[PDB]
DNA sequence: GCATCCGTGAGTCGAGGGAAGCACAATTTAACACTTTTGTCAAG
DNA sequence: CTTGACAAAAGTGTTAAATTGTGCTATACTGGGAGCCGTCACGGATGC
């Protein structure tokens, strides 16, 4: 059942793009979203703000 | 259940790398005709015929049984591919 | 074991003048009992030929050295005016219970291969009974009550089988390591 | 072998004719006996009364009668060569010249009409069909609750199916009544306009309840006037076509008041005439005559909707579900419903044939074409959901399947669109649609049974009848009634004690509306006849059915209809007295007409004698083969020169012993566990059985082969087929046939057929072959017909049908046909599935010799093991009872007949026991036998488990053990007797039609499919079995990738892959690595296809070619 | 479980001596039961514990075989170097796990021997295996007790009779009860104390409290006087039915509901060895079509919501 | 807030199921004497 | 290993015959017809 429930709460939706292409309102995946930040927060870049 | 079932389970990290390892330990048996075997002659499996006991037609046995004798080396990364399989022709002409 | 009726190809069949199809006539000669009195004797072909109307019966089949028909009574077919029945039965000697489809005994191209039950026994029972001698109580009395068709007597039948037990029993003698 | 009864209820009638809902439905359809003069108005004659007369307007097609002539062939012909059993119908038909005054008449020739046979079935291109009949909503005015909102009523007026729109009447939030018709509301102010009705009408009839008739006062349109109303009508149904009076008046009067395309129905007019209390002229929802529009039912449906709405105590609501609001649509019905839509489609063609030519010069033959109308009726009996393949597996198959009731089919439910509600038993069921016989699955409660005593009157409703009571005596007078009549009166139960013909029971169990109350005799007034009445003729066939659970009766009754005839078929030791019912009405045996001497008995015929003189000779249908393969045969009953009354039984039909219904054997059983072998309803059976031919059935099985005409040359059935040698052909006869009453084994010929060969020139190793062989290559090749894999038997018959032979209509290029019947003898073996009609069911899983079976201490061995831990959880307890009466009467030598509900009870049962007791072990004792060691072995644990009661002589304990059904019990392995008593009784065991033989299948490689490549599926086709999606789930889930892969390449559809691993096997090797299959291939084309560029890329993204290079342009 | 439950007994239960030669010589004058548990001196015992003492599991089953004593008789036995106190059933069951794995200790440690075998005493047991053996001695295991439970429930006697199915003394009086409290309640509705809703639910509550009663009162009389009922030892062993289906055949059918869902007033008061009314089986038809298109119509909304688990977590 | 439109609804198996002419121009096919090549048989 | 014919199976032109494709017929004719509720129920998405 977490199995399951992992996969349903596998993705989340961009609330502010930040220094990205991305979409306010845009659903895409949590792993997605985490590393454009990660690699956005290397170049020193504002950070895409999420929600699940 | 298979004979030492168990053991072969506990020998490995990975069940599927278990049946990898039998899958292609009684391919190299079946291509070299089991000439390339590492059992003893008393050690071979053996087949009940009418005829009389003969020696088993079956390599996933004999892979089982040698893979149990612990005879067998099995990894990744050991030999090339291509330089195992020339070796295995030149020692076990078939 | 097996029967052959004239103008007949198959069990599936009915014949003219006949009441019963062959299945039915094949099923009252399953019923028949035949005695060999010659005890060498493995095979024998009984001949029945009959013409409307009557009923055919077990009595009808034409005499046959050293052998005998213990229920003549049996009821075979009912032949009705213009019918005739002209048939050979196979019977032979064997043991256990042998279908049609093992043997297939064919005597002839249209012979029926019949499904043969070899055992005479029809029924065994047997009853203890706590029976004492002196002053013990605990003994058994042992009665075997055996029921045959009455080709092979009970008796005969019982002998046989303390005879095969004791021949079975001879079979751990010699071990074999 | 006497017969003791059982019951106290007398039956004052017997169960009606079985057949009739088929029988007396089409003899009413047709009328083909009754002049043309007395003909009523009802089915094909009131479809000609109806379409006719046809008036192009001065050509008019007046139809003045019809006949019906003798079949061109008899019933048995029909079925031998394919034919429809049919009757030619001609119609007597005269064209009027209206300019002239001419009229000319002759008799036109509009086909053929399917003829049903003496047993309630049809024979449609030689094969035996059953119409099976459908439930639907009876048309008429209903008035349900609105469920979005509460407190408001809709009004449904249902025209006959396919007969017009449903017409929806619904008070709006608004307070304008809106009538809805084909999707489109409108407001019915307007129709009611259009119908001649004016505001102080409307005021002074539906003005008494409150604002609702304030709402039907819209005065914007009350003073237009009703030509202009009714185009406006016009304009709202069917918007966009030019606005024209002649066109409006007509779509109008097509739409409501139209009986050629709106039809009420006679059923539908009689539920409208009772609901509103009116009186309909017609069928239609309004009238045009004089040029003007009146109302028939809109007016009373609204003001019985109105009151409904305001809450006059005389209105209620109608249930949808409840019985006298549905109706059946028998044979009859449904024939004539196709019958007038083909007389429609012959009238259009009639109309536009009159338009043209010379009007002059017009004959009622050449104005009529009678194509269209035979095209309906073969459609209807050929391709029609309730035209179904009829089941004959035994005589009580066939009876079940002429009372089936169906919701299915054209113009009812659908079998996933349908609830919980549709498939629930109403409380109107009660006496008229069994409750328990049902296919369980996706057809649960949409397939049901029609009661025994209960009949389809002339308006399609279920009767059933019940008995009048009046001051307190039940009369004989029996009452046939539905279900709405049903719900006014208190009904007793068939149960209730009496006293000669008074209620003796001060309180009396009834049901008041389907409800079950307490009342007194004085206020009872009907009583059940029966308690036979509630079930169906399969459920009625069930002894104590009162002590099986519903889920098990089910199955129970579902399976003696797949029960096979037996050679030695025999009737059960405890019977419920339908079954000399069900053989009688099954017309499978034959029966003395009158009195009289039989003249002559044979195996193919019987000749009686009877008084009035006249010599009958009735020939004996032998070793037939019925639909399912089973075979039917009539064996003679009757010797020369016996004296026989009428009725009389002459021969007995498949599955019967002595005019009692015998679908199985008379086994002794013992409930016991034994080794496993009866693990999960596994059966164990004695040698015994197979012995003595119980449970041995005959199964033909039908091989047809054609010879036809090909470009190359015409296939010959011949001996000569190339390339075999003599032992192939030993049993094939001159003309290519096998001989009958050769023994066929799977890969023999049946028949010998050589066909042309292809032009193609040889493969070049086929070439050097033939050339160092010297052999030059045949033009002909082996197409001949061969047994199949597990099948084989005796060949008993061969039928040759040849072009140009009376009554063969072959297909074109078709030269000849050869059917070869082959009939083999099956004895019960391992895998044959067996049951008993109380449900349990199970496969042979083991046969024991004689020696092995547990036997009685007489030296009985029991025929039949069965696990004792299947009844409790299935609940069916009529078996444990059923074994102990069979137990009783297998030691006293007699057979029972228990009807249901009221039979016998275990007082009586264990009075019988201790009949059955006392012979068993007087036997014994005067025999000289006492009690065995053993057996008193058996009875001390016993009286340790208190079965017996201690202190008392072991003869004593054994009675109380045979009282309670239990026996001692030898093991015949080892001699020692079951540790506890044995439940060993007689017991009534069909063998039903499924059998290993042939549900055995395997394959290793066989036919392809033609797209996809993959192999095809079921055992006709040597196909493979289906790896569906969850099979491929459960191999992901054990990580066998490389299982997975072959599955779904090497042995599926990679056409390299698996010719490689075939020929690498056959090699003795490993078979390859697969590939890419076929169907991702095929998925492929099919994407680009829909002009989608699919690509398979590789690690680098470039594209790699799946196709070899077979699809790129150079 | 039929090999592994004891014998109880009721002749002597209670009586109490002063030395074990007098309890042995009240049980061969037949005052005293085999296994009926006395006390000696001051410990509580049975005659079967004094009367046969076994020094090893195959001298027991001598006995056995000689028809001294049964497997359920409760005797004493030298196992292990313990003087057990058990039946030779249960000492046979010990034997069997241990010849299945071959190993005495473990399989000791892996059973419970002092309970009946049920079905979840036997799961322990193979899970217990499989933790400490393996999968092969699991599988040899799995195979003996087949074998074993095979052999047993042949040569031990399970049958189904219809006196099998026990009515209890009990259900009339409650029956009884039923009839005067419905009575009383008809007569409160009548004086007006109570409405139409309040009577139905009264009459449901009623008729459910019945039915709980009805079902312990089965099982009591199944555990008190006839502990080795066929029905009773399928129910206590997991073999097959439940308590409800064992109720249905010994006791009461119950309330049924009608196809709108209500549940008649009237329940159906006969069991299936009595034998149901036209009427009742009416009745309960209505429930039986229920439950059947309930489960037609359930196996698709499950394979629907498989297919949907298995696509969103494939990968 | 509701209205409308759309896609979804277990698996395996079997069993039978299976307005029309009429004239005329092109075009294709069949057939038919003739030239071939293609096998053979004869000795050198 | 070669010519030196030669029966024959194959290939090659025209032709008469079926076979097939196309045009044309002159009183006047000028907007279809099968539809038809146990409308399947219920979430998800769009969009007014
Ligand atoms: C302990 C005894 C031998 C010990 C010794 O050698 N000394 C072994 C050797 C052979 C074994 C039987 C057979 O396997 C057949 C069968 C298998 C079932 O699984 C369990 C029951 C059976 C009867 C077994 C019981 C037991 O396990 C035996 C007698
Ligand atoms: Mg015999
Ligand atoms: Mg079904
Ligand atoms: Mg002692």
């Amino acid at each position: 059942i977490e199995i399951v429930v992992r996969q349903m709460m596998k993705y989340v939706e961009v609330t502010d793009p930040g220094d990205s292409r991305l979409l306010e309102g845009q659903v895409l995946e949590k792993w997605d979203v985490e590393a454009l930040n990660e690699r956005l927060i290397a170049e020193g870049k504002t950070p895409v703000a999420w929600k699940p | 259940a298979e004979p030492g079932i168990d053991k072969l389970f506990g020998m490995v990290d990975s069940k599927y790398r278990l049946t990898v390892v039998v899958a292609k330990r009684a391919q190299q048996l079946l291509r070299h005709g089991f000439k390339n075997t590492v059992l003893e002659p008393e050690e071979r499996p053996k087949m009940q015929t009418l005829e009389g006991l003969f020696d088993d037609p079956n390599a996933v046995t004999w892979a089982m049984k040698e893979l149990l004798t612990g005879r067998l080396v099995f990894g990744e990364n050991l030999v090339p591919e291509d330089r195992l399989q020339k070796e295995m022709e030149r020692l076990y002409p078939v | 074991t097996s029967v052959y009726i004239e103008d007949v190809l198959h069990e599936f069949s009915t014949i003219p003048g006949v009441k019963e199809d062959v299945v039915e006539i094949i099923l009252n000669l399953k019923e028949l009992v035949v005695r060999f009195l010659n005890p060498s004797l493995q095979t024998v072909t009984l001949l029945l030929k009959a013409e409307g109307p009557k009923e055919v019966k077990a009595r009808d089949f034409l005499p046959v050295a050293d052998v005998e028909i213990m229920n003549p009574d049996l009821h075979i077919a009912t032949l009705e005016e213009g019918g005739r029945l002209n048939m050979e039965v196979r019977v032979d000697r064997g043991v256990g219970y042998v279908p049609a489809e093992k043997h297939g005994i064919k005597d002839r191209i249209n012979a029926i291969p019949v499904d043969a039950v070899f055992s005479p026994v029809r029924r065994v029972a047997f009853q203890v009974e706590d029976t004492r001698l002196g002053q013990r109580t605990d003994l058994d009395k042992l009665t075997l009550r055996i029921w045959t068709d009455g080709s092979v007597t009970p008796l005969e039948a019982l002998n046989q089988a303390v005879e095969i037990l004791r021949e079975h029993l001879t079979y751990f003698s010699n071990p074999q390591a | 072998m006497e017969i003791k009864r059982f019951g106290r209820i007398r039956e004052v009638i017997p169960l009606p004719p079985l057949t009739e809902i088929q029988v007396e439905s089409y003899r009413r359809a047709l009328q083909a006996d009754v002049p043309p003069e007395k003909r009523e108005n009802v089915g094909i004659q009131a479809a000609f009364r109806e379409t006719f007369p046809i008036e192009e307007e001065g050509l008019v097609l007046d139809f003045l009668e019809y006949r019906l002539g003798e079949p061109p062939f008899p019933q048995d012909e029909c079925r031998e060569k394919d034919l429809t059993y049919q009757a030619p119908l001609y119609a007597r038909l005269q064209l009027i010249h209206k300019d002239t005054g001419l009229i000319k008449e002759d008799e036109v020739f509009l086909g053929h009409i399917p003829l049903m046979t003496e047993d309630g079935s049809f024979i449609i291109n030689g094969a035996d069909r059953v119409i099976v009949s459908q439930i639907h909503r009876s048309p008429g005015v209903y008035f349900t609750p609105d469920p979005a909102r509460p407190g408001r009523y809709i009004a449904s007026i249902i025209p006959l199916p396919k007969r017009g729109p449903w017409i929806d009447l619904e008070v709006e939030p608004n307070g304008v009544v809106s009538m809805k018709v084909n999707k489109r509301k409108f407001p019915l102010v307007l129709l009611l306009r259009v119908l001649g009705y004016d505001q102080e009408t409307l005021a002074r009839e539906l003005g008494a309840y409150g604002e609702l008739v304030q709402g039907l006062m819209d005065e914007s349109v009350f003073a237009m006037r009703p030509e202009e109303a009714l185009i406006r009508l016009f304009t709202l149904l069917r918007p966009g076509d030019p606005p024209k009076r002649d066109k409006a008046v007509a779509y109008v009067y097509g739409l409501i008041a139209d009986p050629r395309r709106y039809d009420l129905g006679e059923a539908g007019r009689y539920k409208a005439e009772e609901k509103l209390g009116i009186r309909l002229s017609g069928r239609t929802l309004a009238r045009f005559e004089d040029g003007e529009f009146k109302d028939e039912v809109f007016l009373p449906t609204l003001r019985y909707l109105f009151a409904l709405t305001a809450g006059v105590p005389g209105h209620e609501v109608d249930d949808i579900d409840h019985l006298g609001n549905r109706r059946i649509r028998t044979v009859g019905e449904l024939m004539t419903d196709q019958f007038r839509v083909g007389l429609a489609r012959l009238a259009r063609g009639v109309r536009e044939r009159m338009l043209m030519g010379s009007e002059d010069s017009l004959t009622p033959a050449k104005l009529v074409n009678s194509r269209p109308l035979e095209a309906a009726i073969r459609e209807f009996f050929s391709r029609s959901q309730l035209s179904q393949f009829k089941d004959e597996t035994n005589p009580l198959s066939s009876l079940r399947h002429k009372r089936r009731i169906s919701a299915l089919g054209p113009g009812g439910l659908t079998r996933e669109r349908a609830g919980f509600d549709v498939r629930d038993v109403h409380r109107t069921h009660y006496g008229r649609i069994c409750p328990v016989e049902t296919p369980e699955g996706a057809n649960i409660g949409l397939i049901t049974s029609l009661a025994a005593y209960a009949r389809v009157d002339e308006l399609g409703f279920i009767r059933t009848p019940y008995r009048r009571v009046v001051g307190g005596v039940v009369t004989d007078e029996v009452v046939y009634m539905t279900a709405t009549e049903e719900d006014r009166y208190t009904i007793a139960q068939a149960n209730t004690p009496l006293e000669g013909n008074r209620i003796a029971a001060e309180r009396v169990v009834a049901r008041r509306k389907g409800e079950p109350v307490i009342v007194s005799p004085e206020e009872v007034e009907f009583m059940d006849v029966s308690p036979k009445q509630v079930f169906s003729v399969n459920t009625n066939l069930i002894p104590f059915l009162e002590h099986d659970d519903a889920n098990r009766a089910l199955m129970g009754s579902n399976m003696q209809t797949q029960a096979v005839p037996l050679i030695r078929a025999q009737a059960p030791v405890v019977m419920t007295g339908l079954e000399e019912r069900v053989v009688r009405d099954s017309l499978a045996a034959l029966y003395a007409e009158e009195d009289g001497e039989v003249a002559k008995v044979d195996g193919n015929r019987i000749v009686v004698r009877y008084e009035d003189g006249r010599l009958v000779e009735y020939p004996l249908r032998r070793f037939y083969r019925s639909n399912q393969g089973t075979a039917l045969d009539q064996r003679p009953r009757v010797v020369v020169g016996q004296r026989v009354r009428k009725g009389d039984l002459l021969a007995d039909g498949p599955a019967s012993e002595n005019g009692f219904l015998a679908l199985g054997q008379n086994v002794l059983v013992a409930i016991m566990p034994f080794d496993g072998y009866n693990f999960e309803d596994a059966i164990v059976i004695s040698e015994e059985l197979l012995k003595r031919d119980f449970y041995t059935s005959i199964h033909i099985e039908r091989y047809e082969i054609e010879a036809r005409d090909t470009k190359l040359g015409p296939e010959r059935i011949t001996r000569d087929i190339p390339h075999l040698s003599e032992a192939a052909l030993r049993d094939l006869d001159e003309e290519g046939v096998v001989r009958i009453g050769a023994e066929v084994k799977p890969g023999d010929i049946l028949v010998g057929r050589t066909s042309f060969k292809g032009e193609s020139e040889p493969t070049p190793e086929e070439r050097l072959l033939r050339s160092i062989f010297g052999e030059k290559a045949r033009d002909v090749k082996d197409t001949s017909l061969r047994v199949p894999p597990g099948e084989g038997g005796i060949v008993v018959r061969t039928v040759r049908l040849r072009r140009g032979d009376p009554g063969v209509e072959l297909k074109p290029g078709v030269r000849e046909v050869v059917r070869v019947y082959v009939a083999q003898k099956r004895k019960l073996q391992v895998g044959d599935k067996l049951a008993n009609r109380h449900g349990n069911k199970g496969v042979v899983a083991k046969i024991l010799p004689v020696e092995d079976m547990p036997h009685l201490p007489d030296g009985t061995p029991v025929d039949v093991i069965l696990n004792p831990l299947g009844v409790p959880s299935r609940m069916n307890l009529g078996q444990i009872l059923e074994t102990h009466l069979g137990l009783a009467g297998y030691f006293l030598g007699q057979r029972y007949i228990s009807p249901i509900f009221d039979g016998a009870k275990e007082p009586e049962i264990k009075e019988l026991l201790a009949q059955a007791f006392e012979v068993y072990f007087g036997k014994r004792k005067g025999e000289g036998f006492g009690v065995d060691k053993r057996e008193v072995e058996v009875l001390r644990r016993a009286e340790k488990l208190g079965l017996v009661t201690p202190g008392k002589t072991p003869e004593e304990q054994l009675k109380e053990l045979f009282l309670q059904g239990k026996v001692v019990l030898y093991d015949g392995r080892t001699g020692e007797p079951i540790e506890g008593p044995i439940v060993v009784g007689q017991m009534f065991i069909m063998k039903l039609y499924h059998m290993v033989e042939d549900k055995m299948h395997a394959r290793s490689t066989g036919p392809y499919s033609l797209i996809t490549q993959q192999p095809l599926g079921g055992k006709a086709q040597f196909g493979g079995q289906r790896f569906g999606e969850m099979e491929v789930w459960a191999l992901e889930a054990y990580g066998a990738a490389h299982t997975l892969q072959e599955m779904l390449t090497l042995k599926s559809d990679d056409i390299e892959g698996r010719n490689a691993a075939y020929e690498a096997i056959i090699k003795g090797e490993d078979v390859p690595e697969p590939s890419v299959p076929e169907s991702f291939r095929v998925l492929v084309k099919e994407l680009q296809a829909l002009a989608l560029d699919v690509q398979t890329l590789d690690e680098k993204d470039n594209p790699v070619d799946i196709f070899e290079g077979l699809a790129s342009k150079r | 479980y039929y090999i592994t439950q004891v014998r109880k007994e009721k002749k002597g239960a209670g009586l109490e001596f002063a030395t074990p030669e007098e309890a042995l010589a009240a049980h061969e004058r037949g005052e005293v039961a085999l296994n009926a548990p006395i006390k000696v001196a001051g410990r509580e015992t049975s005659v079967g514990r004094l009367k046969y003492v076994f020094a090893n599991p195959d001298e027991a089953l001598l006995a056995v075989a000689h028809g001294i004593v049964d497997l359920q008789d409760v005797v004493t036995v030298r196992y292990m170097g313990k003087r057990l106190e058990t039946s030779p059933g249960r000492i046979l069951f010990a034997r069997i796990v241990a010849e299945a794995v071959e190993d005495e200790k473990v399989a000791w440690e892996l059973i419970q021997l002092d309970v009946p075998q049920e079905k979840n005493s036997l799961k322990d047991l193979v899970y217990q295996a499989f933790l400490r053996l393996g999968m092969e001695k699991t599988a040899r295991l799995l195979d003996a007790l087949k074998y074993y439970g095979f052999t047993f429930s042949t040569t031990s006697g399970i049958t189904i009779g219809i006196d099998d199915a026990v009515i209890p003394e009990e259900k009339k009086q409650y029956l009884e009860e039923a009839d005067r409290k419905l009575l009383q309640i008809e007569q409160a509705y009548e004086m007006g104390f109570l409405t139409d809703r309040e009577r139905y639910d009264q009459i449901l509550q009623l008729w459910t409290e019945t039915t709980e009663k009805v079902t312990q009162a089965v099982f009591k009389n199944f555990e008190e006087n006839y502990p080795f009922n066929p029905l009773y030892v399928m129910a206590q062993s997991g073999a097959r039915g439940n308590p409800q289906q064992i109720r249905q055949l010994c006791g009461l059918r119950g309330l049924m509901q009608k196809p709108s869902g209500e549940t008649f007033e009237v329940p159906v008061r006969s069991s299936f060895r009595e034998g149901l009314t036209v009427l009742e089986y009416f009745i309960s038809s209505h429930g039986a079509r229920k439950g059947g298109a309930d489960t037609a119509l359930r196996t698709a909304d499950s394979g629907y919501l498989t297919r949907k688990l298995v696509d969103v977590t494939h990968e």
